[PDB]
Order: structure tokens, then sequence, then C-alpha cells
């Protein structure tokens, strides 16, 4: 019908009534991955040992 | 205790952990280390060694692999004299006399005094080289002296000497290399040694 053409429209129109996705970073940042990959961290044992060898393997 | 001048080749011998070098205990890994191939410093048995240093610093000093020479042991002084460099008298720039006092002094500035001191003195200067230098650098040592302050005074006998043995050099050791080898060493029937403890 031509209408098909204009879809796009709908598009823009409908999502501005949809609410917004964007995460609130930084005041409410978004849940990354338990998975993720970030800052390494040194452990330590219950008895506050440190657990690194010092093996240098990482 | 284990007293042996040759103590290191043990820690270098053994297919484990089980005997290491006190001195190199948990310095590095073998990922970290800068390995390089070198020669011994100390005496004039020349052994081929693999110089291993992390974070610029050498860590220790292998026995390498030259059969023949050294098939592959060292000495305690080789395989571990090797922090000479770095206990901090090493002189780190030119330094310069001044009032009495040793002075840290430019390149530019010690090299201008250096010349016009021995321009001054011209042919009065002698020159000792010493014996821890590179055939390179006693080469330049005595060009220097020949030309640069047209003398003859070098000598690089920092030691115990005399004039018969300069003669004995020029006549039978100056000049003559690949004589006597460590291989023929080790077939000689016969072997005498005079003012030498191996
Ligand atoms: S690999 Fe070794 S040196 Fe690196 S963090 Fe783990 S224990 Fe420490
Ligand atoms: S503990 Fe040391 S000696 Fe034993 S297998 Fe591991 S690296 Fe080799
Ligand atoms: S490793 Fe020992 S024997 Fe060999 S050149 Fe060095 S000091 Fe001499």
């Amino acid at each position: 019908k031509f209408l098909d053409a204009l879809a796009g429209f709908a598009v823009t129109l409908g999502s501005m009534f949809k609410k917004p996705i964007t995460e609130g970073y930084p005041e409410k940042p978004g849940p990354v991955a338990p998975r993720y990959h970030g800052r390494h961290q040194l452990n330590r044992y219950p008895d506050g040992l440190e657990k690194c060898i010092g093996c240098e393997l990482c | 205790p284990f007293q042996s001048y040759f103590s290191g080749n043990t820690v270098q011998i053994c297919p484990v952990g089980a005997l290491t070098g006190t001195a190199y205990r948990f310095r590095a890994r073998p990922f970290d280390l800068v390995s390089s191939p070198s020669v011994c410093e100390h005496c004039a048995s020349g052994c081929a060694q693999r110089t291993d240093h992390r974070r610029g610093k050498v860590l220790r000093r292998l026995a390498g692999d030259e059969p023949e020479v050294n098939e592959e042991w060292n000495c305690d002084k080789g395989r571990w004299a090797f922090t000479y460099a770095t206990v901090g008298d090493r002189i780190t720039t030119p330094m310069l006399r001044d009032g009495g006092v040793l002075r840290p002094a430019s390149w530019s500035e010690a090299l201008t005094v250096a010349a016009a001191g021995l321009l001054t003195a011209a042919g009065s200067t002698g020159v000792l080289v010493g014996g821890r230098c590179t055939v390179e650098d006693a080469y330049a040592y005595a060009k220097f002296a020949r030309m640069v302050l047209n003398t003859n005074d070098v000598d690089f006998r920092a030691r115990p000497h005399s004039a018969e043995e300069a003669e004995f050099l020029a006549a039978h050791v100056a000049g003559q290399t690949m004589g006597l080898r460590y291989a023929e060493l080790e077939n000689a029937p016969t072997v005498l040694l005079a003012g030498f403890e191996p």
C-alpha cells in the first residue's frame, strides 16, 4: 500500500512512547556479567595470609 | 660445607630443583630472563657462559657449552662473580679533580681536560693497560700510547712481572695463536707445571 516503505516512522514514533532503555551509569550503573574480566585482585586465606606464592605463572 | 671451586656446576647439572643457587633463589623464571652468550671475565680460561639478566640486573651465569674450551663447566668465580659492577662503587659519570676533590663532570669538559693534560705531557707519559681489557680495548690502549702519546711505555702487567717476562712473551707467546689447545692437554702423556696452580 506504500505503507511498508513508511514502516520506519511507525518504529520511531513507537519508540518515543516506550521507556528509554539506557543504563543509568554512573548514578545507576548497569549490571555487569558475573563472569566479567574486571580488575585483577590479589586474595587472602581466611586467616589473612596472602594467597599469592609469587610463582609468576600469571 | 660443600666447598668446591666448581660447586655451581652441580646447580646446573641437577635435572631438578633439588640443588639451587642461593644467590639466584626466587629471583626469576625462565621467561623473565634475557639470556645472552658471553665469556667469563676472570681468568684466561675463556669459558663460554650464558649470562641471564632480569630487570637489567644479571642474575646468573650458566656454564654454556663449548667442547673446545670448557665443555659445560665453570668455577664459582666465573659463575657468581658478576655483582662487582653493581656494588655501588661504579663510576657513573666522568669525574674531574678540582680543588683536590673528585667531582662529577660532563663528557665534553672531561675530554677537554684530559686532552689538555695529555698534550701538555706529550711523550712523557706511560699507559698502564691492566689485565681486565678485551683484545679491542688493549689494542686501543696500545695504539693510543703509540700515536696519541708518541710513547712506548705500555704494559698490561698490573702484577709482579719482569723484563725477562716481556722478552719471553715476545719470543714464544706473542703472535703464536692456537698452538697447544685444551684438546691437546687431555692427550698430553706428560704435563709439567712451572709456577702454575691450575
Ligand atoms: S600465578 Fe603465582 S605469582 Fe601470579 S598471582 Fe597466582 S600465585 Fe601469585
Ligand atoms: S617442583 Fe621443581 S623440580 Fe619438581 S617437577 Fe616441579 S619444577 Fe621440576
Ligand atoms: S668460568 Fe671459572 S675457569 Fe672459566 S674463565 Fe671464568 S673464572 Fe676462569
